[PDB]
RNA sequence: GUGGGAGAGGGUGGUGGAAUUCCCGGAGUAGCGGUGAAAUGCGCAGAUACCGGGAGGAACGCCGAUGGCGAAGGCAGCCACCUGGUCCACCCGUGACGCUGAGGCGCGAAAGCGUGGGGAGCAAACCGGAUUACCCGGGUAGUCCACGCCCUAAACGAUGCGCGCUAGGUCUCUGGGUCUCCUGGGGGCCGAAGCUAACGCGUUAAGCGCGCCGCCUGGGGAGUACGGCCGCAAGGC
RNA sequence: AGCUGUACCGGAAGGUGCGGCUGG
């Protein structure tokens, strides 16, 4: 499916919302493209920003693990 | 001797070799081996029996000190992975996680001229 | 920046009569406000040579326009240049 | 032999050749070797400068290093006597029992080679340092590089050798080698080059050692200010820059002069200047 | 003279007392360089997704103020003087783009 | 002029994490590294693999694109300040104020130079190992910063700038509206008429026209010679 | 796979370093 899709409305400003933002980053802690979040270029450029904020601010993982083979 | 009975291995698995390192929770290391340790010596070191055959005899190793269950950590992306890991799960010890520990430079240090060239 | 305050008392200092902003008097006194501005900017930044283009672009417009005001009524032309300092 | 060449070595089962005939007597004609001056040719290859060489050569002597060229010299060069094959490298030889040998009755040597270009400057160097008394040498040496042997005190080809072979001999262009005239264009230019022996050093022999230590680290950084090139290349040099600036002055050498500038007189001055005052 | 969102993050095991005193220090420093609160926002403990100065707990300050631009900077450069204070990010309020709507 | 929009446009400060190297502490022992296969090299003064702390330099993974911005060169972590260009809507103000441009003036990748710092990784020259180059292990300049020079290129879309006219279809970035659609500005593919020696170009013209500038006159010798200007020099015109 | 600006080359039938181009 899609990020997008499976979410209800949000803001994409908004830096200290983790618990919607952790839907865009992958497994490892990496920002998914819009093939998988399905977003407008404005839109993932802005949730890009978004997330690299939140990063800095510690809330979101820059790098983590995966756990399988 | 230490009968820690719980730990933790970690393999680095490179294009010319690779190691396993048994170790306790706290990260000091136990007991190790690795393709050169076997006898293969070379391009022989590589070869995924190679990595099963160091895995093996890390995994022996580690029960004579008394482990009983690891959680595996992998790290290098080299052609003995998953051999390695297949060759721990089924030697006796009750492997948990499998866990890809990869690292990665975030476009750091400039790499070697052969590594170079990459878009 | 130029705050529209700052933008609008030039406006409405220079205005041939009210309600006019787009005389010549009221484009160059706007010019030389971005003029001073990007002067003051570019005699701290030295190595901000992106800028200066703008700077060029701008003096360069300003001397065609005061050059078409000369050519046309030279007595608007004098009063002004008195009136803001240009070429002096 | 253009022609001949297709079927000698089809005739065998069979690298650059200079099938061309009439260039090949004009290096020799440069070489100036008559009934008067033996040949030592480093580089017979197939033997085809030995022919016109022989047809007036005093005496002929050929290094060849490889036996498997071995067993068709002596039938491609069957009616020639003069040929005497030393199945041997020059430079791990001693060249200096061989004169004494085989030239004992000829009178005087001209060495004259045709070999691949990766093995000619490490056998000219060897051949030059260690004073042989022979008359010279005439060799086809990758142009490019041959200028840097001529190499006059600028433009991109004084460099290093330029001191060591105007420190031992003298040197200039002879010919120009055409491209093309290999069977397999080569995609670069060659050059005949003559070296010409004299008595003793070009200079002060004060010390070679330091002599050669100060011309490789005047050319360490090519792209370099002189007192730049010896405070960083030089030993130490560093506590010693004083001493660099003070010895500058009185030979008259500026500071600021790119060492690629310089003469060989000039560095001579400076070797002498240099020892006995930095140390 | 614009408006800017203030992010501390701070040492977590800080008591009543300290913590106080820290609140209070950071509140006179944002006073003295000519802010204006609009709000002020308790977020209090939060689960770092890495360790910041080896601690994995941080406790969160948001500050909506109003205050000259030409100061913003120093305020900065105040504000991450504490050896308290772990984190300080000063971000220009933008507005709340909203899609999927 | 008013209102709004997008952007790795430029400069100055300041901090975030990943990774390599090195130092210290712990635990553990015989190889590690490298190749097509090996060797040089490092290691019993304890190397590799592992955990913890510290030092420093350089570059910013994912998003990231056939994307965006700039006159070109070129420009990617994030925050703030200062600042240039540009698009759209309203159709409010001036009333031809325009286009181009020999000289001049400024900018100008990389590689180089001078005066001081800095130096983690990589790496000309150089030093060694295998097998002619290639490949392997080391390694100075250099790569980084400040100031001052240098001024070159496959500096390319090998296409000077401005304006007007001449079928469309499709993908995409970004504004506006009366939002199935319509109307602007960029970036790409396929194609009417037409053009071209051909390949191909084709509303982003290499079509049809007007204005201004630059340049060409068979190859080699030759970007060489001499002269002049500039540069510390290499060299440039 | 070549070409190119620049800088070197005491194992130059040419090689290498830093960038650029497709005229592969």
């Amino acid at each position: 499916a899609k990020v997008k899709a499976t979410l209800g409305e949000f803001d994409l400003r908004d830096y200290r919302n983790v618990e919607v933002l952790k839907r865009f980053l992958s497994e490892t802690g990496k920002i998914l493209p819009r093939r998988r979040t399905g977003l407008s270029a404005k839109e993932q450029r802005i949730l890009a920003k978004t997330i690299k904020r939140a990063r800095i601010l510690g809330l979101l993982p820059f790098t983590e693990k995966l756990v399988r083979k | 001797k230490r009968q820690v009975a719980s730990g933790r291995a970690y393999i680095h698995a490179s294009y010319n070799n690779t190691i396993v390192t048994i170790t306790d929770p706290d990260g000091n290391p136990i007991t190790w081996s690795s393709g050169g340790v076997i006898g293969y010596k070379g391009s022989r070191k590589g070869t995924p029996y190679a990595a099963q055959l160091a895995a093996l005899d890390a995994a022996k190793k580690a029960m004579a000190y008394g482990m009983q269950s690891v959680d595996v950590i992998v790290r290098g992306t080299g052609a003995g992975r998953e051999q390695a890991i297949r060759a721990l799960q089924a030697s006796g010890l009750q492997v948990k996680s499998i866990v890809d520990d990869t690292p990665v430079p975030h476009n750091g240090c400039r790499p070697k001229k052969k590594f170079r060239k990459a878009s | 920046p130029i705050t529209k305050e700052e933008k609008q008392k030039v406006i409405q200092e220079f205005a041939r009569f009210p309600g006019d902003t787009g005389s010549t008097e009221v484009q160059v006194a706007l010019l030389t406000l971005r003029i001073n501005r990007l002067s003051e900017h570019l005699k701290v930044h030295k190595k901000d040579h992106h800028s200066h283009r703008g700077l060029l672009m701008m003096v360069g417009q300003r001397r065609r326009l005061l050059r078409y005001l000369q050519r046309e009524d030279p007595e608007r032309y004098r009063a002004l240049i008195e009136k803001l300092g240009i070429r002096g | 032999t253009p022609i001949r060449t297709k079927e000698i070595l089809k005739k065998y089962g069979f690298q650059n050749f200079l099938i061309d005939t009439n260039i090949l007597n004009r290096i020799v004609d440069h070489a100036e070797v008559t009934e008067k001056t033996g040949v030592i040719e480093i580089g017979p290859g197939i033997g085809a400068l030995t022919e016109q060489l022989a047809k007036r050569a005093k005496k002929v002597v050929a290094f060849e290093i490889d036996q498997r060229l071995l067993p068709i010299l002596k039938d491609t060069l069957s009616p020639y006597e003069n040929v005497t094959v030393i199945h041997q490298d020059v430079l791990k030889a001693d060249v200096k029992s061989v004169i004494e040998e085989q030239f004992q009755d000829c009178d005087e040597i001209m060495v004259v080679a045709n070999l691949p270009y990766y093995v000619t400057t490490p056998i000219i160097m060897k051949l030059l340092e260690e004073h042989l008394p022979l008359k010279g040498i005439v060799v086809m040496l990758q142009k490019e590089v041959a200028e840097r042997m001529a190499a006059d005190p600028s433009s991109k080809e004084y460099g290093s050798l330029s001191i060591a072979v105007q420190f031992y001999t003298e040197a200039k262009t002879v010919m120009i080698v055409p491209k093309t005239v290999f069977v397999p264009q080569p995609n670069v230019d060659s050059a005949v080059i003559r070296l010409i022996l004299r008595d003793g050093p070009a200079v002060d022999v004060e010390n070679e050692s330091f002599f050669f230590q100060l011309i490789k680290a005047s050319f360490a950084q090519r792209r370099k200010t002189l007192l730049n090139n010896l405070v960083n290349n030089l030993p130490e040099g560093k506590a010693q820059k004083s001493t660099i600036e003070q010895v500058l002055e009185e030979t008259n050498i500026d500071g600021k002069r790119r060492g690629e500038s310089l003469s060989i007189e000039e560095f001579a001055a400076l070797s002498n200047g240099l020892y006995k005052a930095l140390f | 003279m614009r408006r800017y969102e203030v992010n501390i993050v701070l040492n977590p095991n800080l008591d009543q007392s300290q913590l106080a005193l820290e609140k209070e220090i950071i509140q006179r420093a944002l006073e003295n360089y000519g802010a204006r609160v609009e709000k002020v926002e308790e977020l209090g403990l939060r689960r770092l997704a890495y360790p910041i100065a080896k601690d994995p707990q941080g406790y969160f300050l948001w500050y909506q103020v109003e205050m000259p631009e030409d100061r913003v900077n120093d305020l900065a450069r105040e504000l991450r003087i504490r050896d308290n204070v772990r984190r300080v990010m000063v971000v220009k309020s933008q507005e709340p783009f909203l899609a999927n709507a």
